[PDB]
């Protein structure tokens, strides 16, 4: 059965290497979440530092692709960094060639097309990662677009990725049924981060310290990550209500 | 580029791809070459499971490489065209640089060298073809007949046959061909060639092709009626 | 426009006897009307009892001698330490020089 | 060294370090021969947040270079963080030096680090790099070598540096036909980035 | 078993079987010994023949006036690697007017052998080398293995039954290291060392091969009647 | 199955068995460590003395990259050398274009991307080394550890090889007992001790100690080897602790 | 390193089957149903928008794509494969035709170019076939309206009406009963919606259905005025509202 | 490395056969039958479409019969996509010859070159062969009317009448029975249809399941005309011979 | 399958070892070196009596001072000879001298291992290279597809090699004349050959300093065959 080793069709029309790349996604055992506000897009992810000898500041799965675009990865770090470096180069080249900042959805499509090539070309393996791109696009506003090893991509009102992704997904679904809208009706990004953390706590059923989380925020004309103290400040506000 | 080594040695010291190329030659229609005192004759079998053929336009079994040299073959027909084309090009190239047409030995050596190159080159299989190359050197009246094979070895023959049931016709030629006295005339040489094919062919109708080559670029192909006369003559002498 | 050649002056002289041979050359090196060095040797022992000088444009002269000295070294490696005969050296040098037929070494060589 | 009939950026450009950082300054004029193709050009251009450059020589060449440098420094930032002004000058040099025969670009690089404060690197036609306290360049700079050498002082204030640039470029404009229009300036400090403009009615009667 | 088809494949225990099979080719090769003092470095090599009618396979190759090696295993592979060393020694002379350090020589060989163990299609080198030389930091002896591993030593030996000579040198370490300014005695110690790897056969005039390099001695090889002194 | 026969093939788990097999080669190698300190880093390694015939001090395993980065590794030594050769090219092109010497995090990703690239195709073999490296740059001191998969993180202390667990345990104690920080000269002494303690897992052949360090104050931000009196002082400190 | 797969990954089996093409067609069978119907004055192409998640915005994912102003495309099978084919199809329409003749290619020739690309993925080294079947509707001056199907093998056939994917067998039967040569465009849209309701299981509205037409020229969608000969694109994607209007009188 | 997954498409069997060529021929034997018959005053090309659907657009369709130039046409049997690759190459080759010599390409030369391309895929490159067999029908001023066939092996032969694809064994026997040398085009048209009508796997032979073409000198004075039959024209010729 | 350049567990290259088996199937070739010259002889082995034996070219000239005999897949030797001839003439062009026999052999042997995944497989032919130069005098070399070459006083290759080599062991001494060597090649060839030895199915050649490399005529060899039979009957 060499049809399970490289990216060619099986008798039932399947690509097993692509399917197994999906299972590599959860190898890190980390859950991520993304939501949109009025003026912003917030992304959050679990941060697990098991070894005491590790420098915790260097342990990250969130990346600043361009000034406007941010990316969180679910999957092993080598493949994650591989994808990050390529996305950075693609976003830089786009700006040079076409005279304006690469939109979030366009970068997502580009990376998805690259992922598709690996599912069709034999010598290249798929990357075992799911890439979640976030920004505040100057045309489409707050944006969430997610890529997988199959080469599939789509926009999102909100989304979640990881081992306990389904619990987070339904938690968010039930909120948007209730609110009757496509986003978090909130002015400041600070409270949108508080929403994101609150609903992750409810879905996963765990409490979080400042070092157990990692947060990325996209606003108009800049994407940035939060420090431990920025998150701690945010955790205090949730507890006091 | 496709690099795979297809022709390789086996534990017992054999290159199976070259040997399997010989099996393709063994499948091919029989071809025979007989050289007389002042001529060479190339005989060729044509299988009769194909009726409704158009013999005007169907590729002939014997091919002119130059005006003084001819090449017949046994094995894969498509493969033979590639060797014939290369040989024809080399024939014109030799005239251009040496200001003299190729010798039969030189042309054979070139074709054999091409066949050999395909036995130790990556990404290619050997030619499923053995050839009989015959003719006369420039300003020379000594007849020349050479044989090549997929491995790339070549050699000169007083008379030789290749293809299916070639071991039967080789047996015939080995007792019927005298080294001390070869076929003195054209008629004698053609008759011996037709006789040898009649040991294998079936019917002497549109199954046998004969091509006669004489010195100073004198090559001609026999028609059906002309060949049929040899068939009619041999059978009447046989009933004895 | 950049001119890749120059004239370093100087002169050389070779004479052959019955059982010996001399190769002489002055030690002055110049450009235009200036003296660069009063002692800059341009006659070299290249091994195997072969002496060589390549006079004219010194950069080309040095490059050539350097390449021939290297040719002698590899001759030993490739042919079981065989002594390079003077006639063989001469033919080898021809190929060094003609190798740059279309961008020549501007030198007069004597061995 | 200019290609025939191509737009000429001949200029009056200068960058001056001072106590709080560095200030870039430039005129506004472009010529093809004696005709002023653009009278309101912006010759001060951003390659990074607080790393800018003054352009002179060929308009097309300097633009193409500046666009490439901006691309390199944006990619540098994504991997290694904020680049030094020296790093930016090095990228300019690499382009100017390696393509010295096909290019006519006299560029002044000026930036503000927090560690290194205000820095100025000038890059003439050859592609050489020269780190200086202040720098002048462009067709009109010849006329103000005397003036600028006599009047420049290290560790000046913002208002003094603005006056030094204004008076200098005013003279360069007055004597160089290839220079003119408005005087644009860009201030680089820890505070941020400030754009200044000065019109003929003001600076001519200095 | 299933993991020895090519060099690009690791075994479940983390082994490269093709590299190990290349190492095996060295063990089948004829014995050769290397040792040094502070002034000189010596190579001794037992040459092998096909039969009495044949010549004896040459084991020692000169790389420069100050450097050379002895081989054990596939001889053509030693020719490729020795040629590479000759070029690198030569590049150092022409470009930098500098004699190549014996340590750099080892580093260059290591990196050349390594590339052949990480790529598809190619194969590992099937030969072991003992490199001796005298450079600006005195005498040197190196041991090259086609896995890539290069090691600097006082003395060593590679090939069939090389353990006997390697044990002897391990005992004699304190004696032969101090043989300074005496070539013939350092060779004698090397000839006695290789003698501990002999079985049924003894050292004859066209069997033994010796090479030396040192302070005021260029790399030179001794064969034939020139080694009769040491029997 | 057969999923472990070819590199870059995902198993049904989502694993690359060939990379995991390369880790086994690393585990088989000698112990090497890295210790991050106040204003720099310290590297140490175990050199097994196979024979009396090995020249002491003359089989150097720790390698310098540029003038400010130190690299040490465990596993297939040649593979480590190949990685360092690449590192030196990466560092050279960075300094060529950007003038400044390559930052350590920058350098870490250059190796990471290169090693990761060797898990993408079946025509190449994964690296059979875990590499501990780091140095001093504009932002201060950094210590990293890189694995066959391409995975790397920053570290306070790092260890790999046959005695990694013993070394890790000893490293964890230093991090707990010194929250404010460890000095450069102290880290050299500690490095010696940890190698000697980690040698208990490889105690058939006796060994030779080798230490290097980068420090903003002690070495002026450059990579240097520890030799002579400072080396013997560190050895004596380690000898006293085992007894 | 380097792509060492210079050899075919699709080969003939003893029975004469090209396995990878067959398996690619199996992947198309699993795919969601899509269809195309040809009228006298237009063409309609339609498909279901299978949403991966309700949080996902199905508007961002477009199954029906514009290739030229007068040509559109829809698929069944693997979405990613389709997306890159659309990119290549749009480019080839320019490079191999418009940049030569100064006008857009007719439907049949653009289809031919797409087929060529899919055939090469069947024979070239180190690649698998595309796991999709396309339906391409289009108009051009000299051929009028036309509808084509393109399979993983690279084979293409012209259709009066057809369906591909999940429930194609039943859907083709339904179309045989309803199709005639006198159908107006509005009648063809009505039949398309009826045919698609049979295969769709969940919600059936303008937000879950994607439908586009090739019909009359649309000057309002051109974007400029002043050139009489330029009258606008014949390709138009029906809005969510426009679909729901026709679902009431169903 | 990649050696593991190589099918080795261009090798010999122990018996001296080319595996992939043999399997490509097996594929072609399931394709719709195509017949070529050469008369003294023209050539007929007839071909059966593969199981037609009633909703297939028949008039604006091309599956079997393709035009190479004004004087040469081909009938296809096998993978259509493969055939179109080869057809465009053949069309280009014909135009290269015309551009070079200012003369229409001789039929055999075009056939040889196309057959040489197929041969290449069996000897080198490591790719699968083209799963196609052609019947070439054409005219030139040297040999007049000519019929050839080529197959995945790259071997070509000339014919008076020939069939490719499905049921060639049965079809060739019927052609061999009723064919004669002094035959006219109109008679050859009737023979082509009668042969398909008996060898077909369908219930009855109809206009919608056929492609038909002639190459006559039926134009005005010493010039050749290619007629690709329309649906209604096939319907009429089918009634005229009394099949429907 | 498996790689072309793969090592066996014993430490040998599979393809090189398999090519050596092909050489054992080949026709016999013998070479003997003396102080008066070097003699080269081969078994022609015609597959059929109709084959004109004089066209069987298994002894070949490389230069005036270097000859060559072959055994195994003889078609593979053509490009080896072509290379040798070019190497020999090229060296004369660069250095105005004859090229050493050893250096020529080394040049040919460099081709041997230039195979893998360069050519697709090793050569399936062994060569006996005989010659003379001023430095090392008369020489005989055995060049294998392994890239290895040994110098020999005498050597036999091919199907009857092990039997012929044992015979050469006893018969060879350092004072052999050229005539004695000629007869010795014929004697040993007649012993190992299947068919009966005569002038048509066996060929002799030699290389001397004075006259260079010469292939003997069938008339000359026939007399040496007759001289050989008479001498064996004489005791
Ligand atoms: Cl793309
Ligand atoms: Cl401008
Ligand atoms: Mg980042
Ligand atoms: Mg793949
Ligand atoms: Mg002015």
């Amino acid at each position: 059965g060499y049809d399970r080793h490289i990216t060619i069709f099986s008798p039932e029309g399947r690509l097993y290497q692509v399917e197994y790349a999906f299972k590599a996604t959860n190898q890190t055992n980390i859950n991520s979440l993304a939501v949109r506000g009025k003026d912003c897009t917030v992304v959050i992810s679990q941060k697990k530092v098991p070894d005491k000898l590790l420098d915790p500041t260097t342990v990250s799965y969130i990346f600043c692709i361009s000034r406007t675009i941010g990316m969180v990865v679910n999957g092993p770090i080598p493949d994650a960094r591989n994808a990050a470096l390529r996305a950075k180069a693609e976003a830089a080249e786009f700006r040079y060639k076409y005279g304006y900042d690469m939109p979030c959805d366009v970068l997502a499509k580009r990376m998805a097309n690259l992922s598709q090539i690996y599912t069709q070309r034999a010598y290249m393996r798929p990357l075992g990662v799911i890439l979640t791109f976030v920004s505040v696009d100057e045309e489409l506003g707050p944006s969430i677009y997610k890529t997988d090893p199959a080469g599939y991509y789509v926009g999102y009102k909100a989304t979640a990725t990881g081992p306990k992704q389904q619990e987070i997904t339904t938690n968010l679904e039930n909120h948007f049924k209730k609110s009757k809208i496509d986003h978090i009706n909130e002015e400041s990004w600070e409270k949108v981060v508080e929403f994101a953390i609150t609903h992750m706590i409810d879905a996963l059923g765990t409490e979080f310290s400042k070092n157990d989380l990692e947060v990325g925020v996209a606003t108009k004309d800049k994407f940035f990550t939060l420090s431990a103290e920025n998150i701690e400040e945010r955790l205090v506000a949730i507890a006091e209500q | 580029g496709y690099d795979r080594a297809l022709s390789i040695f086996s534990p017992d010291g054999h290159i199976f791809q070259v040997e399997y190329a010989l099996e393709a030659v063994k499948r091919g229609t029989c071809a025979v070459g007989v050289k007389g005192k002042n001529c060479v004759v190339l005989g060729c079998e044509r299988r009769s499971t194909l009726k409704l053929q158009d013999t005007r336009i169907t590729p002939s079994k014997v091919s002119k490489i130059d005006s003084h040299v001819v090449l017949s073959f046994s094995g894969l027909n498509a493969d033979s065209r590639i060797l014939i084309e290369k040989a024809r090009v080399e024939a014109q190239s030799h005239r251009l640089t040496l200001e003299d047409p190729v010798t039969v030995e030189y042309l054979t050596r070139y074709v054999a060298g091409v066949q050999q190159r395909y036995t130790q080159s990556g990404g290619v299989r050997p030619f499923g073809v053995s050839t009989l190359i015959a003719g006369f050197d420039p300003r020379d009246d000594e007849p020349k007949l050479y044989q090549t094979e997929p491995s790339g070895i070549y050699s000169s023959w007083s008379a030789q046959t290749i293809g299916r049931n070639s071991k039967t016709v080789r047996e015939f030629l080995e007792k019927n061909y005298d080294r001390k006295e070869p076929p003195a005339t054209v008629e004698e040489c053609v008759k011996l060639t037709v006789r040898s094919l009649l040991e294998v062919v079936q019917t002497g109708a549109k199954n046998i092709e004969i091509t006669v080559v004489k010195p100073d670029s004198d090559i001609v192909a026999l028609s059906s009626e002309e060949i049929n006369q040899y068939v009619t003559q041999i059978e009447q002498e046989k009933q004895e | 426009q950049f001119n890749p050649y120059g004239d370093n002056g100087g002169t050389i002289l070779g004479i052959a006897g019955e059982d010996f041979a001399v190769l002489a050359g002055d030690t002055r090196n110049i450009t235009d009307y200036s003296i660069n060095s009063r002692y800059e040797p341009k006659v070299f022992d290249c091994g195997d009892n072969i002496v060589m000088s390549a006079n004219g444009f010194a950069a080309d002269g040095d490059a050539l001698v350097k390449r021939f000295k290297n040719s002698v070294k590899w001759y030993h490696f490739d042919h079981n330490d065989k002594k390079l005969s003077i006639n063989s050296a001469a033919r080898n040098i021809q190929h060094l020089l003609y190798g740059k037929r279309f961008f020549p070494y501007y030198v007069h060589t004597i061995i | 060294r200019l290609k025939k009939g191509e737009v000429s950026l001949g200029a009056s450009i200068m960058a001056v370090t001072f106590k709080d950082g560095v200030i870039l300054g430039a005129d506004s004029r472009t010529t093809t021969g004696a005709y002023i193709a653009n009278r309101v050009t912006d010759k001060l251009t951003r390659v990074h947040d607080k790393i800018w450059c003054c352009r002179s020589g060929s308009a097309a060449d300097t633009q193409a270079i500046a666009d490439i440098v901006q691309y390199h420094l944006e990619l540098y930032t994504s991997q290694y963080g904020t680049p030094s002004t020296e790093t930016a000058a090095s990228v300019f040099k690499e382009l100017c030096y390696e393509n010295k025969d096909n290019l006519t670009a006299g560029i002044i690089v000026a930036g503000y680090d927090d560690k290194n404060k205000g820095e100025v690197y000038t890059i003439p036609l050859g592609g050489s790099v020269h780190k200086l306290p202040y720098a002048i360049a462009g067709s009109g700079s010849t006329f103000i070598y005397g003036y600028c050498d006599k009047n420049f002082r290290e560790n000046m204030s913002k208002e003094e540096t603005v006056d030094f640039i204004k008076h200098s470029l005013s003279q360069a404009i007055k004597w160089d036909g290839s220079s003119g229009g408005v005087i644009r300036m860009v201030v680089l400090t820890a505070a941020g980035v400030e754009r200044l403009i000065f019109y003929p009615d003001e600076y001519e009667q200095l | 078993n299933n993991y020895d088809g090519d060099t690009v494949t690791f075994s479940p225990t983390g082994r490269l079987f093709q590299v190990e099979y290349a190492l095996e080719a060295i063990k089948q090769g004829s014995v050769t010994v290397g040792l040094r003092s502070n002034t000189h470095a010596v190579l001794v090599a037992l040459k092998r023949n096909a039969d009495e009618l044949s010549s004896y396979q040459k084991k020692i190759i000169k790389c420069d006036e100050h450097m050379g090696l002895s081989l054990a295993g596939l001889a053509p592979d030693a020719r490729v690697l020795s040629n590479y060393l000759r070029q690198q020694c030569n590049y150092s002379s022409l470009v930098f007017n500098r004699k190549l350090a014996v340590e750099r020589a080892g580093h260059l060989l290591c990196d050349k052998a390594q590339k052949n163990t990480q790529s598809y299609g190619g194969r590992p080198y099937g030969v072991g080398l003992l490199i001796i030389g005298y450079d600006k930091s005195g005498a040197h002896l190196l041991e090259f293995q086609p896995s890539g591993n290069v090691t600097e030593l006082y003395g060593t030996a590679i090939g069939a039954r090389s353990q006997g000579a390697k044990t002897y040198l391990e005992r004699t370490l304190d004696t032969f290291i101090k043989i300074d300014g005496n070539p013939d005695e350092l060779i004698k110690a090397g000839v006695e060392a290789i003698s501990q790897s002999l079985r049924d056969e003894s050292l004859t005039v066209d069997n033994l091969s010796i090479a030396i390099v040192g302070k005021d001695t260029p790399f030179t090889i001794y064969d034939g009647e020139a080694v009769a002194k040491y029997i | 199955t057969g999923y472990d026969l070819s590199n870059s093939v995902f198993s049904p788990d989502g694993r690359n068995f060939q990379v995991e097999y390369a880790v086994k080669a690393v585990e088989n190698g000698t112990t090497s460590i890295g210790i991050k300190c106040n204003d720099g880093v310290v590297f140490a390694v175990e050199k097994l003395i196979t024979s009396k015939l090995l020249v002491p001090q003359k089989n150097v395993k720790i390698q310098v990259v540029d003038r400010h980065i130190g690299c040490v590794y465990s596993g297939l030594i040649p593979d480590g050398r190949h990685l360092v050769n690449r590192g030196r090219e990466e560092a050279a092109s960075f300094k060529k274009l950007y003038k400044t010497p390559i930052p350590i995090p920058a350098f870490a990703d250059r190796l990471g991307q290169y090693v990761q690239a060797h898990t993408l195709y079946n025509s190449v073999r994964p690296f059979g080394v875990s590499t501990i490296f780091g140095g001093v740059d504009k932002n201060g001191a950094h210590l990293y550890m890189l694995e066959p998969s391409g995975s790397y993180w920053g570290y306070k202390g790092a260890a790999t090889g046959k005695g990694r667990q013993s070394a890790k345990a000893e490293l964890e104690k230093l991090v707990d007992h010194h929250p404010e920080g460890l000095s450069a000269r102290e880290a050299v002494k500690q490095a010696a001790k940890i190698i000697y303690l980690a040698h208990e897992d490889n105690k058939e052949k006796d060994f030779e100690l080798e230490i290097s360090w980068c420090s903003l104050s002690e070495t002026n931000g450059l990579h240097k080897f520890v030799k002579g009196d400072l080396l013997q002082e560190a050895i004596d400190f380690a000898q006293k602790e085992i007894n | 390193m380097t792509d060492r797969y210079s050899f075919s990954l699709t080969t003939f089996s003893p029975s004469g089957k090209l396995g990878q093409i067959d398996y690619a067609l199996t992947a198309v069978k699993q795919g969601v149903t899509s269809l195309g119907i040809k009228a006298t004055n237009g063409v309609v192409i339609a498909t279901e928008k299978k949403s991966s998640s309700p949080l996902a915005m199905s508007e961002t994912l477009s199954k029906v794509s514009l290739l030229t102003p007068d040509i559109g495309a829809v698929y069944s099978g693997m979405g990613p494969d389709y997306r890159v084919l659309v990119d290549k199809s749009r480019k080839v329409a320019h490079t191999s035709y418009k940049r030569i003749y100064g006008e857009y290619p007719p439907t049949k020739l653009l289809v031919s170019e797409v087929a060529k690309i899919m055939q090469e993925a069947t024979q070239s080294g180190g690649v698998r076939p595309f796991g999709v079947s396309l339906l391409i509707a289009g108009h051009d001056e000299f051929n009028g309206f036309s509808l084509y199907q393109v399979d993983p093998s690279g084979s293409y056939f012209p259709w009066k009406a057809t369906a591909i994917g999940k429930g194609s067998v039943a859907a083709k039967t339904f179309l045989e009963k309803r199709w005639n040569d006198e159908l107006e465009l509005e009648d063809a849209i009505h039949i398309a919606l009826l045919t698609l309701k049979e295969s769709v299981e969940g919600e059936f509205n303008g937000d879950t259905i994607e439908l586009a037409i090739i019909g009359d020229e649309n000057p309002d969608l051109l974007g400029y005025t002043g050139i009489p000969t330029d009258k606008g694109p014949r390709f138009r994607k029906l809005t969510s509202q426009e679909i729901n209007d026709r679902l009431e009188a169903l | 490395g990649s050696r593991r997954y190589d099918s080795r498409t261009t090798i010999f069997s122990p018996e001296g056969r080319l595996y992939q060529v043999e399997y490509a021929l097996e594929s072609i034997s399931h394709a719709g039958t195509a017949i070529g018959i050469m008369a003294s005053d023209g050539i007929v090309l007839a071909a059966e479409r593969k199981v037609t659907s009633t909703l297939l657009e028949q008039d604006t369709s091309t599956e079997k019969l393709y035009k190479l130039n004004d004087k040469i046409a081909v009938a296809v049997a096998g993978l259509t996509a493969d055939a179109e690759i080869l057809i465009n190459t053949a069309r280009i080759h014909a135009q290269n010859y015309l551009k070079t010599y200012n003369e229409d390409i001789p039929v055999e030369i075009l056939v040889r070159r196309l057959s040489d391309i197929k041969q290449g895929y069996t000897q080198h490159g490591g790719l699968r062969p083209f799963g196609v067999s052609f019947i070439y029908a054409g005219y030139d001023d040297r040999y007049g009317y000519q019929l050839y066939t080529s197959n995945p092996s790259g071997n070509y032969t000339g014919w008076k009448a020939i069939s490719v694809g499905a049921n060639t064994s049965a079809a060739q026997t019927l052609l061999q029975m009723d064919y004669k040398d002094d035959m006219k085009v109109d008679d050859a048209i009737e023979l082509a249809l009668k042969t398909l009508s008996k060898t077909t796997d369908s219930s009855a032979l109809t206009y919608d399941r056929l492609e038909f073409a002639t190459i006559r000198k039926g134009a005005n004075d010493g010039e050749v005309y290619q007629k690709i039959f329309k649906p209604q024209e096939i319907k009429d010729i089918l009634v005229k011979t009394g099949i429907t | 399958d498996r790689g072309v350049s793969t090592f066996s567990p014993e430490g040998r290259l599979f393809q090189v070892e398999y090519s050596l088996e092909a050489i054992k199937l080949g026709s016999t070739a013998i070479g003997i070196a003396t102080k008066e010259g070097v003699v080269l002889g081969v078994e022609k082995r015609a597959t059929s009596p109709l084959l004109e034996s004089d066209s069987i070219e298994k002894i070949v000239e490389i230069d005036r001072h270097i000859g060559c005999a072959m055994s195994g897949l003889t078609a593979d030797a053509r490009s080896m000879i072509e290379h040798a001839r070019t190497a020999a003439v090229t060296h004369n062009l660069y250095y105005d001298e004859d090229i050493n026999v050893e250096s020529l052999t080394q040049s040919v042997c460099d081709l041997a291992l230039r195979f893998g995944e360069l050519m697709s497989r090793p050569f399936g032919v062994a060569l006996l290279i005989a010659g003379h130069d001023a430095d090392d005098g008369y020489q005989l070399f055995h060049a294998e597809p392994s890239g290895t070459f040994y110098r020999y006083n005498a050597k036999a290759i091919g199907s009857g090699s092990e039997g012929a080599q044992a015979e050469l062991l006893n018969e060879w001494h350092s004072s052999l004349t050229l005539k004695e060597a000629e007869l010795l090649v014929l004697k040993i060839l007649k012993q190992v050959m299947e068919e009966k030895l005569d002038e048509n199915n066996a060929q002799l050649s030699c290389i001397t300093k004075q006259d260079g490399f010469k292939i003997y005529d069938n008339e000359k060899t026939a007399e040496l065959i007759k001289e050989l039979k008479e001498k064996e009957a004489a005791e």
